[PDB]
């Protein structure tokens, strides 16, 4: 009952079949945690910050913008991230401005589509402040 | 469905769109490298 | 031919080696570059296989729609790249052709839609230009991907055909499936997945497509720039080849008119 | 008397109604646990529903209780 | 006087329905919080949906209490 | 004046009865707001179902009221 | 006559037992909602599923009714 | 006779049992239809299973009637 | 005599406990179809708990029983 | 007496208020289970929010056997 | 004797409280057994979560049936 953990964004890679031992992961249904023997699925990911555990207890934390996640029979999870960078990354002052930025355009309802690009931008920012803080 | 879908979307732009937003609030140093790996350049042709 | 003939071809074909070793010394370059970025562009491809490599799907033989996408670029001199791009993806068109199925051709780079041009003519849904001069990013994949599903042709089943890199000197001609969600939702082999809505399934197929993509254009990328690295090489070689022997017929015959002109000179001076 | 024979008589059989409260409000802490599982970062108005849900739900074994009293007393 | 007796004994049976409404309105507000928490985006329509499971719910204690109250006044 | 007391005890029970119909309604109209959220687009649908489930879980209820009175003037 | 009196109280308290019918029906259509949001194809197979739930569900609250009516009468 | 009359009270209270029972039989029919929804390749062995199920719920359920009758008919 | 009275009525009474172990029963072999339709892989381990929960509802439903027939035979 | 035969039947009809809170602590152990199962990494406040749940659903099972208590001694 | 009988009623009546315990046991093993469909690689935790739901709702049905005896003897 070992788990066989895949996680790369596409320009570096984190996890290439590694052993690890819990992936706590967000995927657009819920956000769940994933171990040696999981129930197989698939899910795309929002974003959030998949924190990974391996057999010695530390924890390794990486924020996600979007991408995929498979659990599969022979519990091997392969997490593919579009874009994935660790904590220390990541500005809060920044992340704060865009956050309130986006919010301020958010009166701004030029149609349907740039309304729904400006809650999705506004929702990343959100999850990027809450994850930061 | 989700907002966005409802909106006309797919998931391949609400990925660009939180990849955009997380490469745009990187630190000053790391903004560098993020910024020219993930460049688009190809153009269309109508046929 | 006079001095002046080889004179002016010595001068054309040095020209070409100085020009072609230049070639093969930035074609290697970027070809460095191109294999340390494939690196990790591998595992996430083979990453986002691995659910149909270990997920048996196969397509329902009852159904029409086809796709085939073809990888390439569009500087020329890279080998047989295109060549065997375009050869594999017609041979594959005219067998599902057979088997009475409405294709289509999706052709990434100028030279696929070029050699494509007089068979196939229709067939083209879209492609794509600007390719090869800078690295494919993801955003190149994911601007393919959106292309791809928003014109107005819901594809059946899929094929990728790109140049899969080996090494140096060997690249293999390969092709990837890639299914539709209205064959990933009636696969049996797919029941034991948990938590599978008919909606995540679109937004993990659309992700899918365009990690295959990428993927595909990584390893074109590679793949071209060591065969563009190669066939300068041999073209600056045979290049070399012909000068040294046509410096030979340089010093032959500019040693013959002298001893020509000598000659004559001396039957000149003699007859007068 | 017997009126003061169903003073008890009544007053317990009207206390059976608080089961219904002990029962539904149940459920809420139940559900808001599965919803925290699925969602932690709405904990504030997941907690704001499940408060609600609570007084709104016990409210009734309230009146189960009133009732019982009154029949006690009245 | 027996009679009064039996009109205290059936109002104290007739509360024990409110039982099921509570216990019924712990379900809606749980359900609420687990849709809400799969699906942010919709908690106008889900309190709305709520607020008409709860109310179409309690109904039925209220019926059992309007019973209880012709037992007992009436 | 015994068979009088014997009609309201057994009245106030028999309407204890509703208290499946209060939780059957909460249990439909929290199904509706879960599967309502975990699918949006079926709104209609979805309602539909719920309403007959009302209809035939509000059956039970109103039958248990019905036989209340007929015991009650009967 | 405490016979015409026992027997009153007895239907009256048998008659209760429809509550598990009504709470049976409630979970049957809850389930039917939420299977048919989870999977719109099957409806057809998905409500001939919950048909027959219900009328098992129904079988025991009519019985129930049936033995009220008859201790009533009889 | 209260012997005779009481009698119709305990069966009355005796044939309210069925009730978790109709309950019992309602919740799962109702995971049948979710299961069948989440998996319907496995149709036939979930519907063996609820047989199973709801013969037990209904089963155990019965003895109250059993009871029931006892009280009517064999004192 | 009301004590060979009062056993019938305190044995027909206490025989109700029986619906809440019907319904975990019930719940139990529900819960077990979900679980197997959801992960078939492990359906040893699954029925294994289903049976091991379906014991214990049945001791909890046959206490009372027990006790109804202690208080009707003893 | 009938004062102390009725006080005896209101104690013993008074206590089967208990029967929900029970009902209510299973069904918040097992959200605690199923929500402590989807993630696996927040047990310290899932187990927190289920014992507040138990005990204040366990508070109904207790006001409902004190007030079977205060009906018989006082 | 009228206490003798009392006594019956109310251990009787008081006995009805485990059908909560018998419901509780069946909600804590199904969710046991969806949440272990989930996780396998939990079963440990999984199991003392519900030996612990189990055995802390259990305790309510035992304390209706140990009042239920109280009654039927001191």
């Amino acid at each position: 009952g070992q788990m066989s953990f895949t996680f790369a964004s596409p320009t570096q890679v984190f996890f290439n079949s590694a052993n690890v031992r819990q992936v706590d992961v967000p995927t657009q249904t819920g956000a769940f945690g994933i171990l040696a023997a999981h129930v197989p699925t698939l899910q795309v990911l929002r974003p959030g910050l998949v924190v990974v555990h391996a057999e010695d207890g530390t924890t390794s934390k990486y924020f996600v913008s979007s991408g995929s996640v498979t659990v599969n029979a022979d519990s091997s999870v392969q997490l593919l991230a579009e874009e994935a960078v660790t904590l220390d990354m990541l500005d809060l002052g920044a992340a704060k401005a865009n956050l309130e930025k986006a919010q301020s355009e958010l009166l701004g309802a030029a149609d349907e589509a740039t309304r729904a690009e400006i809650q999705i931008r506004i929702e990343a920012n959100e999850a990027l402040v809450k994850a930061l803080e | 469905v989700a907002y966005w879908r409802q909106a006309g979307l797919s998931y391949i732009r609400y990925s660009q769109i939180c990849a955009k937003a997380v490469r745009d609030a990187l630190k000053t140093e790391f903004k560098a490298n993020a910024m020219k790996t993930s460049g688009s350049t190809i153009k269309i042709v109508k046929v | 031919a006079t001095l002046k003939d080889i004179t002016r071809r010595l001068k054309s074909i040095k020209n070409i080696q100085k020009i072609t070793k230049s070639m093969k010394m930035v074609a290697a370059a970027k070809y460095a570059r191109a294999e340390r970025e494939l690196k990790p562009a591998r595992v996430y491809g083979v990453g986002s296989l691995a659910l149909y490599e270990k997920a048996d799907i196969k397509t329902p033989e009852d159904k029409k729609k086809h796709l085939i996408i073809g990888v390439s670029s569009d500087r020329g001199l890279c080998g047989a790249i295109h060549s065997s791009v375009a050869k594999q993806m017609k041979s594959e068109a005219a067998n599902l052709a057979a088997a009475g199925k409405e294709v289509k051709i999706i052709g990434v780079g100028d030279k696929i839609r070029s050699i494509l041009h007089r068979t196939h003519s229709d067939q083209f849904l879209v492609t794509f230009k600007e390719v090869g001069r800078r690295p494919p990013t993801f955003g190149d994949a994911s601007v393919i991907a959106l292309e791809l599903l928003n014109s107005g042709y819901e594809f059946d089943e899929g094929s990728i055909i790109f140049n899969r890199f080996r090494s140096v000197i060997s690249y293999k001609t390969e092709e990837k499936p890639i299914f539709s969600l209205d064959t990933i939702s009636s696969a049996e082999s797919m029941s034991i997945y948990d938590d599978i809505d008919a909606d995540v399934l679109r937004n993990y197929q659309e992700y899918s497509l365009a990690n295959i993509i990428y993927y595909s254009l990584k390893e074109s990328t590679t793949s071209e720039q060591s065969a563009r690295m190669t066939a300068m090489d041999n073209a600056s070689k045979n290049a070399s080849e012909m000068i040294d022997k046509l410096t030979l017929t340089f010093n032959r015959t500019r040693q013959a008119v002298i001893t020509k002109e000598l000659i004559e000179i001396i039957s000149g001076a003699a007859a007068l | 008397d017997i009126d003061t024979a169903a003073k008890f008589i009544g007053a317990g059989a009207a206390t059976v109604g608080v089961a219904g409260s002990g029962a539904g409000i149940g459920t809420v802490f139940g559900s808001l646990i599965i919803g925290y599982a699925r969602n932690p970062s709405l904990k504030q108005q997941l907690f704001s529903y499940a408060i609600l849900g609570f007084a709104l739900s016990e409210a009734m074994g309230l009146f189960c209780l009133m009732v019982a009293f009154l029949i006690l007393f009245a």
